[PDB]
RNA sequence: GCAUGGCCCUUACGGCCUGGGCGACACACGUGCUACAAUGCCCACUACAAAGCGAUGCCACCCGGCAACGGGGAGCUAAUCGCAAAAAGGUGGGCCCAGUUCGGAUUGGGGUCUGCAACCCGACCCCAUGAAGCCGGAAUCGCUAGUAAUCGCGGAUCAGCCAUGCCGC
RNA sequence: GCCCGGAUAGCUCAGCCGGUAGAGCAGGGGAUUGAAAAUCCCCGUGUCCUUGGUUCGAUUCCGAGUCCGGGCACCA
RNA sequence: UCGCCUCCUAAAAGGUAACGGAGGCGCCCAAAGGUCCCCUCAGGCGGGACGGAAAUCCGCCGGAGAGCGCAAGGGUAGAAG
């Protein structure tokens, strides 16, 4: 999924946060 | 997508708002392709840059949250020709 | 008149977003509807949807009219 | 011997069956000028399609060729 | 247990089912489903006529879903196809409209395999 | 019971008496005539018909349509002696209303657009003659039943002459227009 | 990059500026990234690194917002503060073999942030779309050990970033 | 008339005892070579002669029909 | 070239030749037949969603120029369409 936007990987991957892998 | 600002350059802005003081000829060229299409400004006659030379845009005024660039495509293209390899 | 092939005929209800509407009559009930919301005849219309949101507010009627250029 | 009216034409020279060498092929305006002028070479080229060595070469042919009409 | 037009999904979880609605994501969808007392768990052959109407209204009358939607688009795209938009006359083209590059890719938006090599 | 009824028989009726008018209960502007070709999208029939045009179309006016079909030869477009290529419907007297007023004023619009009704398209005798995008959008929907964007040219046939005095019917009607 | 012999231009082949272009697109190839799924995916919870980087910088902790961010605001000249939290793992639940809760392209729409300015041409967030791909022809590349494979972390450049690159852990 | 055989891509032809249509030529891409030939791979092209049948399904099976081909009849 | 059909040559009845002029036939239709009942065209000009300059529509104007399976002629809407 690491292109899944809206995932925990697709975030992770990004190097972002957001509604689907809060800061914590 | 820009923020709570609205962006128009302020001279191109100004001879578009005092001619709204009377109003008359479309000859307006400016090369702010960079601004928003004049909102308080529906029916002139704009003469944006296209790097090459200047493409009046009748701007109706469907087209307002736009750029005065999005209306002169700065690129010519008009199909391919030929390819050729062994090179 | 013609027996069988036509449609049913009956009255339902022509809802509206804006106050009721044109009389029951032809063969829906439910429906978007929206008769004009604005009418559209000369003017009472054009409602334009072009809007810019918050108009007005900023870059407004400012940076200083014409001024004396006469001089 | 002289032409009448101006002409434009391009001069090929394709050699590439085997793969010796290979070839030179080019393009030129020609036309007519008051009488007794001569001969005049017109260089006009772009961002260099041609080498600035290979240039005379084409002229030495052009006006050489020219000899006989 | 047809929603916002013909989609009856059923032997599949309501939050994943909804999905096939077009306008209903994971997203929207388990918001509905929390907003209407149902739990998703449960497969839609089991919903109650209570809470499929109970949903069903909801769903139908919140945003505009399936066809209704479809329309939108369309309109939205042909309007900017108007005095000369840039990214109109980059649906017009067939191309990407969002900046990419074309030398290379854009196959989603172009033919598979064009060929055509002088 | 009518909708738009009363609208002519109690409003416009009068305005025209005087206005223009006089003398005569008959010769006032009044419609007679509403006929509605398809001809069938951006493709017509062929063999495996389409007839949904038909079937659906019928009752978006309440009433089924007929089926017209071409004549003479074709050669560049397809078709020959004809057969089918048509299905259109006519129909008068209370249709007409119901048909155009319960969609004359809520129908019409949603269709996302601009101004109003094409002006200089009268003639004489005043029968006008829009003809929307086709486009079947709207009004009485009810989705599905989806399979070509289909929909129409609307012919409407009116008693009175020139154009004013048929202008003056439809536009103290209902009739949004001038660009 | 620089330096340098010779040749060449000196109201321009030098200089300034606004705008464009280097981002074009019928096509071909190279290096890669993300995949086609169950030894997998998604969600909640819970662990164990290393090497680096930070004052008109890293920014705890609060609060509004679903988010990106925004207001406030402590500490930190940093083995003393923080960028962190590592991910794969572990545990509980969900999916049940389908072009799917696999895959995310593409597109519409609504926002955020940097900067004078993001039409050409930025990066993020959110809703809605959700494509090709269920394993790849002739061919062809890498690696002999803490290597390959796989998982994440840092840095230079840098306002921001098209980094899926590069040098490292 | 009688028996037997044949018609499949623009041409040349396989089609196996029912499901799907393919080699070859030509051309277009690739691959291999330091490079050019030679060689390899991948593409796009069908009323499967026409008709009725049989079958869930026919280019294939069955019956007829036309046009070829082979042999033998014979033609008021 | 050789039989058949249409027009002309053929000199206003019929007929009339030439290696005279110009085209067709060697079928077809179970509805393209019988009868009963309805219907009227082609184009010209308007007005018309895709619509060529003829798709199908609507309004006038239009005695036949349309149509009648195929050549040509005759005939024909007061129908043979
Ligand atoms: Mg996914
Ligand atoms: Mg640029
Ligand atoms: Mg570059
Ligand atoms: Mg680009
Ligand atoms: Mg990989
Ligand atoms: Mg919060
Ligand atoms: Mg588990
Ligand atoms: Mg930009
Ligand atoms: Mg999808
Ligand atoms: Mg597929
Ligand atoms: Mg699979
Ligand atoms: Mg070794
Ligand atoms: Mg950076
Ligand atoms: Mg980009
Ligand atoms: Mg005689
Ligand atoms: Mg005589
Ligand atoms: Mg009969």
């Amino acid at each position: 999924g690491k292109g899944d936007r809206r995932t925990r990987r697709g975030k992770i991957w990004r190097g972002t946060y957001g509604k689907y892998r809060p800061r914590k | 997508s820009l923020k709570k600002g609205v962006f128009v350059d302020d001279h191109l802005l100004e001879k578009v708002l005092e001619l709204n003081a009377k109003g008359e000829k479309r000859l307006i060229k400016t090369w702010s392709r960079r601004s928003t299409i004049v909102p308080e400004m529906v029916g002139h006659t704009i003469a944006v840059y296209n790097g090459k030379q200047h493409v009046p845009v009748y701007i109706t005024e469907n087209m307002v949250g736009h750029k005065l660039g999005e209306f002169a495509p700065t690129r010519t293209y008009r199909g391919h020709g030929k390819e050729a390899k062994a090179t | 008149m013609k027996e069988g092939i036509h449609p049913k005929l009956v009255p339902a209800r022509i809802i509206c977003g804006c106050g009721n509407v044109i009389e029951t009559y032809s063969t829906k009930p439910e429906i978007y509807v929206e008769v004009c919301s604005k009418c559209h005849p000369f003017y009472t219309g054009q409602q334009r949807f072009v809007d810019t949101e918050g108009r007005v507010e900023r870059f407004q009627r400012r940076y200083g009219d014409s001024y004396r250029k006469g001089r | 011997e002289t032409i009448t009216k101006p002409v434009d034409v391009e001069g090929k020279f394709i050699r590439q069956t085997g793969g010796r060498g290979q070839y030179g092929h080019v393009k030129i305006k020609v036309e007519p000028l008051p009488r007794g002028s001569g001969f005049e070479f017109v260089n006009a080229i772009v961002g260099g399609v041609i080498p600035k060595e290979y240039i005379p070469a084409v002229q030495k042919g052009i006006e050489e060729a020219m000899q006989s009409g | 247990a047809r929603i916002a037009g013909v989609e009856i999904p059923r032997n599949k979880r309501v939050d994943v089912a909804l999905t096939y609605i077009y306008g209903i994501g994971k997203a929207r969808a388990k918001e509905a489903l929390e907003k209407t007392g149902i739990n998703p768990a449960t497969r839609v052959k089991d919903l109650t006529e209570a809470e499929v109407v109970r949903l069903r209204e909801y769903v139908e009358n919140t945003w505009k879903l399936e066809g209704e939607l479809r329309a939108e688009v369309a309109a939205n795209i042909k309007r900017l196809m108007d005095i000369g938009c840039y990214r109109g006359l980059r649906h017009r083209r067939g191309l990407p409209v969002r900046g990419q590059r074309t030398r290379t890719n854009a196959r989603t938006r172009k033919g598979p395999r064009k060929t055509v090599a002088g | 019971d009518v909708a738009l009824k009363r609208k002519y028989y109690e409003e416009v009726r009068p305005e025209l008496i005087r206005r223009f008018g006089y003398q005569n209960v008959w010769e006032v502007p009044r419609l007679e005539k509403v006929v509605i070709n398809q001809g069938l999208g951006e493709a017509k029939e062929d063999a495996r018909i389409l007839e949904k045009a038909a079937q659906e179309l019928a009752l978006i006016t309440g009433q089924k349509p007929a089926v017209t079909r071409a004549k003479k030869s074709i050669s560049n477009f397809k078709l020959r002696k004809g057969m089918p290529i048509g299905l259109r419907v006519t129909l008068r007297r209370d249709r007409m209303w119901i048909f155009l007023e319960k969609l004359l004023n809520v129908a019409l619009p949603r269709i996302r657009d601009f101004r109003g009704l094409n002006p200089n398209s009268f003639d004489g005798r005043g029968n006008y003659n829009l003809g929307l995008r086709e486009q079947l959008i709207f009004p009485e929907i009810t989705y599905d039943m989806v399979d070509a964007l289909r929909g129409m040219d609307i012919a409407v046939v009116t008693t009175a002459e020139t154009d004013e005095e048929a202008r003056a019917l439809l536009e103290l009607l209902g009739f949004p227009f001038r660009k």
